[PDB]
């Protein structure tokens, strides 16, 4: 993620700056000084909501899985309400993770 | 240990701060910490107990996070938090007891219970929060290999001893010279006695010494030194050195002459005080040497002179004493003092659950034996159990 | 799984209000006659008349 | 009926609204204090604010990036923009002295056996430039001809009334050196 | 009470953390709390005093909020904050004094001052903040009917009692057997004496027992036990049991024999120590039973044999003593200890404002009587006044 | 002083809170404070030491700001912070020692060391954080001239003095009468003795008085009052008033009669207790007046009538006594006490670095002499050095 894009958007929305002209060292100084400021309370609280609930949102998603255990051995298909038989693993316990 | 302290600290902060009507800005950081703890603990299984009468307990964590969107907390939020807090507090309590009741002769500083061994893992490092209590900060400093220090009010540094030494003695115990002492907790009372009142001594002065070595170095100690041993100033019937018979001690108290108190580190005089009583400071020492003289009064009124004849019949025995109290001190190693309750907590847990005597500590956590034979393994185990006791006391009262 | 009791909430707000932006259209400002306009020292700015 | 996450978002929105009650007291305090105390401006609260009137107060926290420290290009742009705005808002002078009459008297007094650039347009331009440059803290350089001792005479008043740190140091020393070495030390 | 504690806590945080130059990120949340306090208290009138000589004072709250648009707060911010802090601190002071100077036989836990009754309203609940102090923690716990614990350095648990029992006596008071004791604060000091030195007792052993029942159950207490009672080891002239005459006590001290100190809980022996001295732990107890014996020395040197004749005249009286000090302890109820100053603050306020004696507390807050008869109503009122006194001390010295 | 305290507080919080794995939200405010401190301290040069054996040290500050772009702290972040923390901690230690070892006759409250004078500038005000500690709070209150207060456990307010007064006496020292006291630390033990046992006194009563004026006003003090002087109740040989001979004192202890303890302020009785022993409260006083009496028993058994004859050969000397311990008190001025260690720290630094005797404090920081002559300059310098010692103790143990 290039914070130079964020700094360019910042300068652009300030509306008095021709962003194409700002020197490079000053752009990076601006990035460095922005990285040090504490976040505003409303924005930070919204971000906390999203960060605490993003795991659940991703798990709720239907077009992606969280991984695949291979296990190279005969494992009985689990029985679930959502589908008769599935290879659903509910946790990666007991397997090396890559 | 850091993880366990963080758990207890988080639970105590949740108890103190999550209250009805409080601004959520007051507990935003705390609730972030609480949710992080819940996330980290979720899906893990723990077992505690199994030694002595301590029941075997199984702990599973499947809790839901706490809300973060109210402006002021309400009763619903407080109850929802308290339900989880009770379970976490119970888990911390049992883990702390399991750690206290155990000991190891090798690597006593490392965790001994399986729950704490599991918490030692890297996955749980996300629960660290704060390390601001005295015992946890000393733990962290020691691990970082820096100077540590525990400040004690009346430290129990002297193993309980009460005994006498007779430099002059006879079977009849009619004419004795020597010293008697009580070293207990944080006080030393010493009394040199001579039955003849130094009638035949050179220059009519009898010298007395008393050396008290400590098991650990004490620093920046405030001490009270007073010129009389009130414990050895009344008639007594003591039993002989070998217990065969009993002898009489009818003291009459004189002022101690040429009082010198030396505080020594590595056998060298660090502090020294001459004829000075009251509050004194010993900056760094591991031995206390007290020297004091019984000087026969050169001038006596008749009532005084009649007490001390020049022949054997001696009904009054000239005694001179000192009393030394360590009010406060700082030590690198953990001790038992009059203000803290950590020794009491450890001993109480062990006695309540009837822990069999282990390979390290003395029976009943006898502090006299422990401080008499304060060894490296004993010190490590004692510090571990005291740190766990402080962690538990943060929550249990 | 959908749980009605855990999904049913009660949302509270205000009934109605108006949000203004100018904040100075409510201030009616006039200026004294320029000839007798005084400076910080309470004397006419231009006193050569 | 909302999912717990949806309810969290909506509850946060409901509990943390940015609107605040608005009253004539808030409006009056929003008026700048110096303007309020100035006796040249008469301000009245001739409007009634109902109890259910709200506003979103601006975030006027002083700059957190310190663009005046080691941001030469950005600070130059900022000062230029503020200068333009100040120029826009500075008032225009009225009923100046007659340009022809003043020029004639100046020519008679100077007896040039100089008078270029003197007019109402230039007077107004200088008034606006001075005030706006002071407002925006734009450095202003001085352009002059050393032979024009009348321009130097005017610059004497310029330096008297405008603080010396408003001019680039080279221009200030140039103007002062011209003044001394063509009027003062010579006199 | 929680709202009062929160007012004091936020005022203390404001007076500590609002100092010129400090970053605003250091006081953001504190200023939010302070502004909420101001908003809630604004437009309210309180009246304090009117009991005894405590002045009748009126409190009107109308304060502007503290600014929020500032990076590093400056002298203006500190001045505007301190002007409000002074008024709020004075208001809290007077509310606490009004609460302390009142008592109620019925509902001693309920607030007594009308100012605190007002603060009990649900409108003020928004100021609750964090209840992190020990006393407020215990207040909340006992409100919820949960376990409470107060840690004390030598708690004042024994009502003062200096007395003697004569198991054998006659008018001449020249052949007496019995015990003397002084219970005070945290020290029991007992001494059993026998004028005949157990000459005619079976096995030449005289038994002495001393039962001290506490009014409250102490837990995890460290206790220093010593084998002599220095208070009853010097000649005395004691007035008889009925004050008719006086009798002479000329003691000679022998070691106590078969010492047994046992700590009992509802009659069951929870802890017991046999002939052990130094530091010991009582995990949970409400009675102390000290049993000891005067054993006539089987063998005596002539200087001792002279002291104990067979016939009547007993010039010297054999005495065996014990000293017991509760150094530290934990109690469910509120007590007075050495370190804390809550009893002192409450008594000082009552004495200063000449509060008439009410129905609950004894005159002048006599701790001896208050702890001798520690009724439930007295405990409720004492906990209330001690909690409010700690709240007050959080701001005032 | 405030800036030095802020540096120490910031470093303590950095060491406690900046730990591996901790959530960044647990530290964000502290990190802002720490970066503010680094920015302020960068580019400045300091010099400490040069007095006594304290080594000269030069301190230069060029550090990078701690990051603010992590979710959970990792080993990298902790390692980067630790080096900065160590350097700052050493700097604070040396500044505190250099300030502690200095003193001034005039303006003793003002900073004395070059480093602290530099820190007193206006550029360093940006680091103030929070002045939570008791000593810094009282420092700020005293600077504002508000009312300060320090709470002490067993305050050292009585300079050590053991003495006696003889109201009746003769060359032979056979028929003495008078008082005999020890005042030390927080205890007063006073015994009034009469050899004739009030045989010829009016009403068979001998009156005794003892006045102990304190150097400072004590407030809300809890006192323990007991009816005997254990220290003065055994046979003694005591040097005469002029030291030219010795006399004999053979006490027999009676109950003190009409005991009256007065705590007085400006000569006005503030608290008065009659015949009440145990825990008492003195709300505000600067003098303690103990009055008691020896009343000849109207009725005596033969064993007492023998002790107390009419003629001169008095073998037993009647004695009454009183003991008074200040358990806990509050003082506007700073004092040494049992619990704390500030006097010990200051004395330790001075002794370790062999600081020459200066113009304010007595040699070796002798507390007896200091409290005996506790001048305003000594109070100022002592408060300064104690506050610096507290700041230092926040980091060094
Ligand atoms: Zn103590």
């Amino acid at each position: 993620k290039k914070m130079k894009a964020i700094v360019e958007d910042f300068l652009k929305r300030l509306h008095i700056f021709d962003v194409a002209v700002a020197p490079d060292d000053q752009m990076y100084r601006l990035r460095d000084r922005l990285r040090l400021l504490p976040v505003e309370v409303r924005r930070l609280d919204i971000f906390n909501l999203i960060l605490m609930a993003m795991d659940q949102i991703e798990r709720a998603s239907d077009k992606i899985a969280q991984g695949v255990i291979i296990a190279y051995r005969d494992m009985q298909l689990e029985r679930d309400e959502m589908y008769g038989y599935v290879n659903i693993a509910r946790n990666l316990d007991g397997f090396q993770q890559i | 240990m850091d993880v366990l302290y963080s758990l207890s600290k988080t639970l105590k902060d949740a108890r103190d701060k999550i209250v009805e009507g409080t601004l959520y800005s007051n507990v935003s950081d705390l609730i972030q910490q609480f949710n992080q703890m819940i996330i980290t603990m979720n899906g893990n299984e723990f077992q505690t107990g199994g030694i002595g009468n301590l029941p075997i307990r199984n702990w599973n964590f499947n809790f839901g996070l706490l809300g973060t969107t109210l402006l002021n907390l309400d009763a619903n939020y407080v109850e929802t938090a308290r339900n989880t807090i009770d379970y976490f507090v119970d888990f911390v309590d049992n883990v702390c007891m399991d750690e206290m009741v155990r000991e190891s002769q090798r690597n006593g500083i490392a965790p001994q219970s399986d729950s704490l061994r599991k918490l030692s893992a890297i996955k749980f490092k996300r629960i660290n929060f704060d390390n601001s209590s005295e015992y946890i900060e000393n733990w962290n400093l020691q691990n970082r290999r820096q100077r540590t220090g525990f400040t004690f009010h009346k430290p129990n540094i002297f193993p309980y001893s009460a005994s006498f030494t007779l430099n002059r003695s006879q079977p009849a115990h009619d004419n004795l010279m020597g010293t008697m002492w009580l070293n207990a907790g944080s006080e030393i009372q010493v009394a040199g006695f001579d039955y003849s009142c130094a009638i035949n001594a050179p220059a009519n002065i009898q010298q007395f010494e008393h050396i008290v070595p400590l098991r650990r170095v004490l620093t920046t100690a405030t001490i009270t030194l007073l010129p009389d041993a009130e414990r050895f100033s009344f008639p007594r019937v003591i039993n002989s050195a070998d217990g065969a018979t009993t002898w009489f001690f009818n003291p009459v108290i004189l002022r101690p002459n040429n009082v010198e108190v030396e505080f020594l580190l590595n056998g060298q005089i660090i502090n020294t005080y001459q004829a000075r009583f009251g509050t004194i400071v010993a900056r760094n020492f591991d031995t206390i040497r007290l020297s004091f003289q019984l000087m026969r009064p050169p001038n006596m009124t008749p009532a005084v002179a009649v007490l001390f004849p020049n022949a054997q019949p001696f009904e009054h025995h000239a005694t001179v004493g000192l009393t030394l109290r360590i009010e406060s001190a700082v030590c690198e190693s953990v001790l038992a003092d009059a203000s803290e309750t950590l020794l009491a907590n450890v001993t109480s847990v062990r006695q309540e659950y009837a822990i069999p005597v282990g390979p390290v500590f003395p029976p009943g956590m006898n502090w006299t034996d422990l401080i008499t034979n304060y060894s490296p393994s004993r010190e490590d185990n004692l510090q571990r159990v005291f740190t766990v006791a402080s962690i538990r006391s943060m929550l249990i009262k | 799984q959908f749980d009605f009791r855990n999904s049913m909430h009660m949302l509270t707000s205000n009934l109605t209000f108006t949000v203004y932006s100018d904040l100075l259209a409510f201030v009616s400002a006039d200026t004294v006659e320029p000839i007798n306009a005084v400076a910080f020292d309470n004397m006419r700015i231009m006193n050569e008349l | 009926i909302l999912h717990p996450i949806d309810y969290a978002f909506n509850e946060y929105f409901l509990q943390h609204q940015l609107v605040e009650p608005l009253n004539n007291d808030i409006i009056f305090n929003y008026i700048p204090e110096r303007i309020r105390n100035d006796v040249n401006y008469i301000l009245n609260m001739d409007r009634n604010l109902p109890s259910t009137a709200r506003y979103i107060r601006p975030n006027l926290l002083q700059d957190r990036l310190n663009l005046h420290d080691n941001f030469e290009s950005l600070w130059d742009t900022i000062t230029t923009s503020n200068y333009i705005l100040a120029r826009s808002v500075v008032p225009d002078l009225k009923e100046l002295v007659s340009t022809e009459a003043q020029i004639q008297k100046m020519s008679q007094d100077l007896q040039l056996e100089f008078l270029t650039g003197i007019n109402s347009q230039a007077a107004n331009d200088c008034f606006k430039t001075l005030i706006a440059a002071m407002l925006s803290q734009r450095t202003m350089s001085l352009d002059f001809v050393t032979t024009n001792y009348m321009s130097l005479i005017s610059g004497m008043w310029l330096l008297t009334v405008v603080p010396n740190d408003m001019f680039i140091r080279e221009s200030l020393v140039a103007c002062q050196l011209a003044i001394v070495n063509t009027i003062i030390y010579v006199a």
